[PDB]
């Protein structure tokens, strides 16, 4: 992916519920540092709802082309509102962006 | 007028509830929509910024703007029958004020410090109020396309530990009074009366407990405040006076919108999982204390069926099916709980992870047990009346004997053990995070069979109940099967390349349930495994509503029949089609299955829609 187009997505649509870096705060939606090969609902300091906590999954760039197609069908009951990116280009640079961000 | 994801938009009369207007598309999802003050327009918002101003009766084009940098937040006609003016909000910040009589903005207003959460016409249509992130309410004087006031709002005071300074306020709904001459609105924990015409603060009404608000609605008639704080919380408060009126259950998918009709008798609530309902403005005021909550814990021991319930106000009501008979008991908010082998018993967890059990002669005896660094999970009893146990946070699997105050541990070693289950044995199955399908023992910690079915969580795991010459478990990678008598499984499954999510073992026959992610299924012989016809449950349907999540499997005790239950029941015959599919639960959602000894009567409780008994007839 596009590593700067998916910033701007994650600016534009993931920043206002969800920060990316090193002890960044919790927003909305639990800080999203070391994202990738962790297991879903592992966020130490975020309560999850169950659905999200026993998801038991691990994150990772199949998961997350799934997921952010559409998070309710594969997370049905989550808190997260949001719609899904329905574009595959817009979705690998996003996950492109968030595996260099969420590593830094 | 109600648009959607697909970005088409459908007019209805309400009333005869009958399709009135088909619209064919809008470019890029739409945003919002409403109608002109004489609903002779219906301006939609979108994506793509095409203000589409739509005739509201031939339904087709008549105005179209376009000026914002970056997507529409919102757009309402003038409330004025005189003045045409279109205030838009959007993500660059800026209004626009379109003068709706020309193809190009009245006035361009920047203002908000952040996005415009919401906008509308102020009664008086030469004030324009605005709201955004910021909170600050922005009464603008549209007369001379230039500001006018602009109240500040600190007013949600909070002396937290918190780093930041004064709070935040992001307020929401942009409310007006019946007259509008001052501005409701609703953020974080409070809702608040600004009155702008004086620039100052008057009317505050806290909202439920402490939270963030995700949505809200002030009502003119009754001072009502229909709010939905958080997870469909819709609650029916009474501004002003501040005090809530009633609870208002029945949404699937945490709401996505309410609001009132003009008349104020009645309010549209549109929804996450696709669906508006219908309110009458007297219905919501009248107390209605039911609809069980979401989860509980049903024991059946044979002609009465109980099911656990948590409390509508504290701890819980066991209320018998066929009967009226109430059981309240009283605790300081029961985390869970679990009933003793052989009765004579009750128990239940704590937020400390403490686990009393209750002793049903007297109330004056219990056990107290303190463990685990958060609330416990899993909660378990030995064949003996005696024995807890659980499971949390810690690596460990807790096994705390009651009385006797014994704390035997499971030292897993692991982040954390996941779930556990008895085995017929002495031996006690467990899996974690790691996926280890761990075989450890009752009473006494001793990991006497230990196996790595998978790398990633263990998914569910299923074990059939006969004898303990099978297990098996799928976790989104492989549906590994098991005699025990191996460190590794029998046979490992790999026909599904989607990877099977869950599965579970026939009534003390040789079936094996194999769930996908979709809630299709494929039935495996309990023999290694051969490509047997997949019962594939689900075919056509899509992503409508109450769907998703192949929770569980109900296997007819003639084994002939399986109760798939994932947006709803449906008695799929083993083995191609389907027997008695139909059904169609209100809730949705069940996440439990329970079965009489008989399996004459199962009932599900999904979605907190209530709790639903079957007893098939003749
Ligand atoms: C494309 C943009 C977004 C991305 C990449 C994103 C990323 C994620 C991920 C990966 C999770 C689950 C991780 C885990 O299980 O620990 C999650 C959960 C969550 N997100 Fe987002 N998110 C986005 C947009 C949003 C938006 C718009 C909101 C709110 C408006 C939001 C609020 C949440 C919340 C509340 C959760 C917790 C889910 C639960 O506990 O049930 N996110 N987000």
């Amino acid at each position: 992916g596009d590593v700067e187009k998916g910033k701007k997505i994650f600016v534009q649509k993931c920043a206002q519920c969800h920060t990316v870096e090193k002890g960044g705060k919790h927003k909305t939606g639990p800080n999203l540092h070391g994202l990738f090969g962790r297991k879903t609902g592992q966020a130490p300091g975020f309560t999850y709802t169950d659905a999200n906590k026993n998801k038991g999954i691990t994150w990772k760039e199949e998961t997350l082309m799934e997921y952010l197609e559409n998070p309710k069908k594969y997370i049905p009951g989550t808190k997260m509102i949001f719609a899904g990116i329905k574009k595959k280009t817009e979705r690998e640079d996003l996950i492109a962006y968030l595996k260099k961000a969420t590593n830094e | 007028a109600s648009c959607g994801a697909d970005k088409t938009l459908q007019v209805f009369k309400a009333e005869t509830g009958e399709k009135l207007l088909e619209i064919k598309a809008h470019e890029d999802e739409v945003l919002c929509c409403a109608f002109s003050t004489d609903d002779r327009f219906i301006a939609t918002c979108s994506v793509d910024k095409k203000v589409k101003i739509w005739n509201s009766m031939t339904g087709e084009l008549v105005h179209t703007y376009d000026e914002h940098s970056e997507q529409v937040n919102c757009c309402h006609f003038t409330n004025s029958s005189h003045h045409l003016l279109l205030a838009t909000g959007s993500s660059d910040c800026f209004l626009k004020l379109w003068d709706l009589n020309q193809k190009e903005c009245r006035n361009t207003m920047f203002g908000h410090t952040n996005s415009v959460n919401h906008c509308r016409f102020s009664p008086d249509d030469k004030l324009l109020a605005s709201c955004s992130a910021d909170g600050t309410l922005k009464l603008w004087d549209a007369t001379s396309a230039n500001e006018r006031k602009s109240i500040n709002v600190k007013q949600f005071f909070l002396n937290l530990e918190d780093p930041q300074e004064d709070m935040e306020v992001i307020v929401k709904c942009c409310s007006w009074s019946a007259d509008g001459a001052r501005i409701m609105v609703a953020a974080k924990n409070k809702i608040f009366l600004f009155d702008i015409h004086t620039s100052g603060l008057l009317g505050e009404i806290h909202t439920g407990h402490h939270s963030t608000i995700q949505y809200c609605d002030f009502s003119p008639q009754n001072h009502l405040a229909v709010v939905a704080l958080s997870q469909y919380c819709v609650e029916l408060w009474n501004t002003d006076s501040r005090s809530k009126v009633a609870d208002c259950r029945g949404h699937l998918s945490w709401v996505h919108g309410v609001m009132f009709s003009p008349d104020g008798s009645s309010f549209l609530t549109s929804s996450d999982d696709q669906t508006i309902r219908l309110w009458e403005t007297k219905k919501v005021c009248k107390n209605s204390a039911v609809m069980l909550k979401q989860e509980v814990d049903v024991v059946f021991q044979e002609n009465e069926v109980m099911v656990l319930a948590v409390d509508h106000i504290r701890r819980l009501q066991l209320i018998n099916g066929r009967t009226g008979q109430i059981d309240y008991l009283t605790e300081a908010q029961v985390s869970c709980c679990c009933l003793s082998p052989h009765l004579q018993y009750i128990a239940f967890g704590d937020e400390n992870g403490a686990i009393e059990i209750l002793e049903l002669v007297n109330n004056r005896i219990f056990q107290s047990r303190f463990q685990h660094k958060k609330t416990v999970w899993h909660i378990q009893f030995t064949a003996d009346e005696k024995t807890l146990i659980s499971s949390s946070d810690d690596a460990e699997i807790q096994v705390w004997n009651w009385q006797l105050d014994k704390c035997i541990f499971l030292r897993g070693h692991q982040e954390t053990v996941k779930d556990f289950r008895l085995l017929k044995n002495s031996r006690l199955l467990s899996w974690s995070f790691d996926g280890t399908v761990k075989v450890w023992n009752i009473i006494t910690g001793n990991k006497e069979k230990d196996f790595v079915c998978h790398q990633g969580t263990v998914l569910s795991c299923d074990i059939s109940h006969d004898a303990t010459k099978f297990s098996s478990t799928s976790a989104d990678k492989t549906a590994k099967i098991w005699s025990f008598d191996l460190l590794l499984p029998l046979h490992e499954l790999r026909g599904h390349n989607g990877c099977v999510r869950c599965s579970a073992f026939s009534v003390d026959s040789t079936l094996l349930a194999t769930g996908d992610d979709n809630g299709e299924i494929r039935i495996w012989n309990v023999s290694n495994g051969e490509l047997l016809h997949l019962c594939a449950p689900l075919s056509e349907e899509g992503a409508a509503t109450h769907g998703g999540w192949v929770t569980d499997l109900c296997f007819s005790p003639d084994g002939k029949m399986l109760i798939s239950a994932g947006g709803y029941i449906k008695w799929w015959n083993v083995v191609t089609g389907e027997s008695s599919q139909t059904f169609y639960t209100n809730g949705t959602n069940l996440k439990k299955i329970h079965v009489s000894p008989d399996f004459k009567t199962y009932v599900t409780v999904d979605n907190l829609g209530i709790l639903y008994i079957l007893q098939t007839l003749e």
